[PDB]
Parts: structure tokens; sequence; C-alpha cells
């Protein structure tokens, strides 16, 4: 089990971090990505309009740049090493 | 008729193209009205044609616009 976990991240790929920037039409939202370049890109029905707000970062694929589920927030490398003084 | 549903699905083509995925680009002037300037926002310049049934009076000044991504 412990290389069948392996197997199943294996063949799927990675997500490319975004956040809607701004709502532009029923299935087209505009994202400014965490990498930059803003871009048009598409929904799954796998998330709700009901269930998107902007600065919300969402999910693209990275081989069809479509929406699949809601992530939760960012919050930098650098901040993680400051809650770990506290001697 | 026949040319008639031939235009229904040459339009359907270039409506696939049309929708995502897409790049955000921004206008900046035309060279002709058939062709024209874009900055890309990967900070690169294109020349590209300009596509038909689109607009032409609030495209000329600097405003956003939709480009593809693989085209």
């Amino acid at each position: 089990d412990k290389t069948e976990n392996d197997i199943k991240a294996l063949q799927s790929i990675g997500q490319l971090i975004g956040e809607v920037m701004k709502e532009l039409s029923e299935e087209k939202y505009i994202v400014k990505a965490s990498s930059g370049p803003r871009y048009i890109v598409g929904v799954r029905n796998s998330v709700d309009r009901s269930k998107l707000k902007k600065g919300v970062r969402v999910t693209l694929d990275i081989t069809t740049l479509t929406i699949m589920r809601i992530l939760p927030r960012e919050t930098d490398p650098l901040v993680y090493n400051m809650t770990s003084f506290e001697q | 008729r026949h040319l008639k549903r031939e235009l229904k699905r040459a339009q359907e083509e270039v409506k696939r193209i049309q929708s995502v995925p897409l790049v955000i680009g921004q206008f900046l002037e035309p060279i002709d009205q058939n062709t024209g300037i874009v900055s890309s926002t990967t900070g690169m310049s294109y020349v590209v044609r300009i596509l038909s049934t689109l607009d032409r009076e609030l495209l000329k000044p600097s405003m956003s616009v939709a480009l593809h991504r693989h085209s």
C-alpha cells in the first residue's frame, strides 16, 4: 500500500494555483496566476458559482487549464519561520 | 441550403478556438483593420489577426482583449 499510494500520485499530475481575479461570464473566469500572467480559464461542474468569490485560490490543470476544485489560501514560507520563534 | 448549413459549422469550428484555454493580452494599436498589435502578458509582442465579427470601435482604443494560447 505504501507503493500503491505512490502509483496513484504518480499517474496523476500536478495542479497550478491561481486566484479568481474577476468574474467574466458563467463558464469563463479571469484569474491571475501565482506564477503571474492572467488567463481565461474554464470550470468543471465540480465547482459552483455560489462557491466562488474573489481572492479565493483555485486549482487549474496544467494540461487543459480548468478549475476542478476550491483551494485554501496561501501564506508565506517566510512567515512560518516567525511562529517557530517563541524562545 | 447546403451553404448555410456549412456556415453554422464553419463558425462552430472557430468557436472551439474562441473558448478557453486562453491568455490575456492588451491591444496597443491597429496596423490595418485585419491585423493588429498586441502585447501579451508574457511581455512579448505579436502581430495578430483581427477576427471578424468583433468590436472595432472599442478595440481600436486601448482595451483588454483575448488571445489564443496555442495559435
